[PDB]
């Protein structure tokens, strides 16, 4: 109501004292505890802790990674969290050679119940995945409990490293000649129908466009192949109702000028990768596309 | 016709797709492929009958 | 139109005025010649090119 | 003083016990019509929303405009009520029918009440009460949406049992933690208008689109840049079994239709699609981080 | 050979190193005392003066 | 690099009259789209202008626009421009450029200029050989009408003589909303409608395969028992002629075809919806300001 009050400027959490400090001040108690300055108190990012099978820890074990749960019909576990890596035996765009080389990572029994589970449905995979954050502070053991993001900048604790997000290199292509400025990463799922099975297509794409129309229309290029063929099942199979060529969803944005090739070492093996930097989360819900 | 004039001339063919049509002419592209070794400098020249 | 801005700016001594039949409709009824309206608190008064 | 807040107030004054039952509800999803600062207990609630004829779509499309609101804290006579950020944490609640799992996306739907009693209600207070809207995880919700409208097709002919049979089957969802009965659409015979409305829109492109379309894919057949348009004729033959020499193999068109009608069957093509529109998608209210034993409250990101 | 008379032309381009000439006092530049602007990004604090 | 930064300083080089400075200060708090995103971006670069083109077409303004940042004015001090950044969510005011009711709560969009009775478009920004084109805020229904229209106008001429195709684009051009009327500048039939008209008239026919018989025929046994003032102006709109019980119930089969029609609708419906951005909550009674939240 004072004029002053209104002239005052918006509160300094900073200036001010600590909660836990303020009411030691009363008491003018010292504990054991260091309340001088409260960690994780300026974090942007939000997260979520995410109990894991010791079986899948490799890979996430370094920063930046993606963690998307798949739902399962047995009654424990409900939902067993899938590496994007761990994806990789599944997706036909992988090349045999890089497909032999992570598969034999996942050698632990906890990994093979996984690929039991998405072959063993009829419903598509992408009903089945739900994309959640990424890879930071990584906790390691029987059940590893990841501190994923939700959305904002990977990074270490106390700002003092700034997490790059892995991305495998198979998987990553740039549809614009020239990057832009900015440039947001959409996850993406397509389908090529043919006959005996439906086989996935997995293709994360880094791309300057934003709005939704012009970004599902550049998607009709090189996808047009699977389009021919998801029409081609329709007058192939009546009654039968093929559903979805591809999803679109996005993932996040980046700088585009940090993004620069590189390489996972875990387990011996290496692993080129595309290593996505200042990587701001933003989820963004499946979107479906013929 | 149109295919066999491509093998007299040595151009590549296009095969643009049309969403990038539509860009092509908003603004632009390096449609001309870079040359392995420049040994002296940009090409330039025109055409008048 | 008359500029305004500077009527907002310049002190004036003031007169208790009034007149029949509120504010309001005075203006909609365009009794008056030159006049301006806003409900909310636009810089303009601020600022002074 | 640093956060905003909603206030509202009662005209009725409430009894000491029926405070406490606005305590159970701190993190409650609390939907409002429409953004503002006090609000009388009548504004607040979707119970404002009930109708009578009309049917479920009317509560739902209003729900889309309104304006999410989660509970604060009840002081006394007030109700504090912030309305979430973008893109900010929130602690939710599961009032909804169905226990959550840590990260399902969430969307608002109008509570349904079924046949066999269970929870009913607890805040009546002078014929208006304090109803809430079920917060179903989305991948469901899909699927609930899908019900109501093909129970609905079913409307026009309950007369037969094997029907009958199969709406009743379509009633009882069944998925983890949980089995239902969503209610049937259909009461006194005739389908409430909200659903009949609706229902056309489907038979409208399901219908109108068999005709007007087959004038316009010829002419872009020409290019064949796709190729698909070559075998997207023969897509609208709308056949199972091969043809067998009963020659309909190219499809029936369009006879001298008059230009200024052929404009109206194309501009009232897409009114249609305008009122089924509402039902076709879903926003994603919250996220969940990680539910909270006991399947109450859960920690949520909120969106949109 | 053909009926043509071709006349292509040819753009180039001279590296220069010009030297510009001026009077004295030909112009006066004004300038205001420069101001900080703040951002914040969680990351950094990056300022453009 | 820094991340593209909230607050944009906008200098123009050509000497400004009096008369144009002080239409900008009423020009505040409009959306002014930008390309480059730079903290000092040249005035050439401001506005939707420089893209014009002597085709004038009204097509590819909607999908240029698309491509823009949306920002709104603020602080006109001097010859200086603060074009601030709206962040996602946040409420944010708006002031109208284009003369719309704007009932409350309604879903906004940008969208390219049409043109009002004066056709002057007078008040407008001209300055040297340029002029300053913002793009309209319009109401989310307007937006339907203004663009389900065009998307017939590139179908209607596929099949009809050049003089019938002039006589359906002098109607189309017009669309009253509101009460007040308006009318789309230039249309043009072009590639930037061939690569969106086909998308169309293929989703047009992958329903017609989707649908269940019941689906379908629901309309002609509605028209048997009940009628309706909505369901004697469907008999208009289709054919004529051309309980035996379903012929075949199915319903885990039906509600999967269902599935695959929502992916239509999703699809089909969306080639006439633009993204929503602003959203009204309080229209100021002079229709020149009001509160919004949320973006594109």
């Amino acid at each position: 109501m004072d004029a002053r009050a209104v002239a005052k400027r918006p509160r300094d959490p900073a200036d001010e004292d600590n909660e836990l400090v303020t009411a030691l001040k009363a008491k003018r108690e010292v504990n054991t505890i260091s309340v001088r300055y409260l960690y994780h108190a300026d974090h942007q990012a939000l997260t979520a802790r995410f109990f894991v099978p010791e079986g899948l820890v490799e890979f996430e074990a370094q920063p930046g990674a993606l963690l998307i749960r798949m739902e399962t019909g047995c009654d424990s576990p409900r939902h067993l969290y899938i590496s994007l890596y761990l994806l990789g035996i599944r997706a036909s765009n992988v090349s045999a050679s890089t497909r032999c080389l992570l598969e034999s990572v996942y050698t632990a029994s906890a990994a093979r119940a996984a690929l039991q589970w998405l072959d063993l449905g009829p419903h598509l995979l992408h009903r089945r995945l739900e994309t959640l954050g990424c890879v930071k502070t990584v906790s390691l053991g029987i059940t590893s409990l990841l501190t994923c993001v939700m959305r904002g900048y990977l990074y270490n604790t106390l700002k003092t490293e700034v997490f790059a997000l892995m991305i495998p290199k198979d998987m990553y292509l740039t549809w614009e000649e020239t990057r832009g400025r900015l440039q947001y990463v959409y996850l993406i799922i397509v389908y090529d129908y043919d006959g005996p099975e439906t086989r996935p297509g997995i293709y994360v794409l880094t791309s300057s466009i934003a709005h939704w129309q012009t970004l599902v229309d550049v998607a009709r290029g090189k996808f047009a192949r699977e389009r021919c063929s998801f029409v081609n099942r329709r007058i192939t199979r009546p009654r039968q109702i093929p559903l979805c060529t591809g999803v679109i969803q996005k993932l996040g944005w980046c700088l585009a000028d940090d993004i620069h090739t590189s390489f996972l070492v875990h387990k011996e093996l290496k692993l080129s990768v595309v290593r996505l930097d200042n990587f701001s989360v933003e989820l963004g819900d499946f979107r479906e596309f013929v | 016709v149109d295919r066999w004039i491509r093998h007299a001339a040595g151009v590549e063919r296009p095969q643009l797709l049309d969403t990038e049509t539509i860009s092509m002419l908003t603004f632009g592209s390096m449609s001309e492929r870079n040359a392995a070794a420049t040994v002296h400098g940009q090409k330039a020249a025109c055409e008048l009958i | 139109m008359e500029n305004w801005s500077a009527l907002e700016l310049l002190p004036k001594v003031g007169i208790p005025t009034d007149f029949l039949t509120h504010v309001k409709t005075s203006a909609g009824e365009e009794m008056f010649e030159a006049l301006r309206i806003y409900y909310g608190d636009d810089p303009e008064r601020y600022n002074i090119h | 003083a640093m956060e905003a807040n909603i206030f509202c107030t009662f005209d009725h004054k409430l009894s000491i016990a029926d405070v406490g039952k606005l305590t159970k509800l701190v993190a409650a999803v609390v939907p409002i019509p429409q953004r503002l600062h006090l609000i009388k207990h009548y504004q607040l609630g979707l119970h404002q929303f009930v109708d009578h004829t009309r049917g479920y779509v009317r509560l739902r499309g209003l729900l889309r405009n309104m304006t999410l609101t989660l509970m604060r804290r009840v002081e006394g006579n007030q109700i504090l009520l912030h309305v979430p950020t973008h893109g900010l944490l929130y602690t939710v609640l599961n009032t909804g029918p169905v226990t959550w799992e840590k990260g399902d996306a969430l969307c608002v739907l109008p509570p349904l009440f079924h046949g066999p009693l269970a929870r009913e209600n607890l805040l009546t207070l002078g014929q208006w009460e304090l109803v809430l809207p079920w917060i179903v995880p989305m991948p469901l919700a899909l699927e609930i949406n899908q019900r109501l409208l093909i129970m609905g097709l079913f409307s026009l002919d309950r007369s037969y049992e094997e029907v009958k049979a199969a709406v009743q089957q379509l009633q009882t969802i069944t998925f983890r933690d949980a089995t239902f009965t969503i209610p049937d659409p259909v009461i006194d015979q005739h389908l409430l208008i909200d659903m009949k409305t609706a229902c056309l829109s489907m038979s409208m492109v399901a219908n109108l689109a068999s005709e007007l379309t087959m004038t316009y894919v010829r002419k872009l057949a020409l290019e064949d840049s796709s190729m698909l348009l070559v075998k997207c004729q023969e897509l609208l033959m709308r056949l199972d079994r091969e043809r067998s020499v009963g020659e309909p193999r190219t499809p029936a068109r369009p006879q001298h239709v008059s230009p200024d009608d052929e404009i109206a069957r194309l501009s009232a093509l897409f009114v249609m699609l305008r009122q089924l529109d509402d039902l076709i998608r879903e926003q994603v209210v919250f996220t969940v981080c990680d539910v909270s034993p006991d399947n109450k409250s859960a920690t949520c990101i909120f969106k949109g | 050979h053909p009926g043509f008379a071709l006349t292509a032309v040819r753009t180039d381009t001279f590296e220069v190193d010009m030297l510009l000439y001026s009077g004295k006092s030909c112009t006066s530049v004004i300038i205001n005392n420069p101001i900080v602007t703040k951002e914040e990004r969680d990351i950094s604090t990056t300022y453009h003066v």
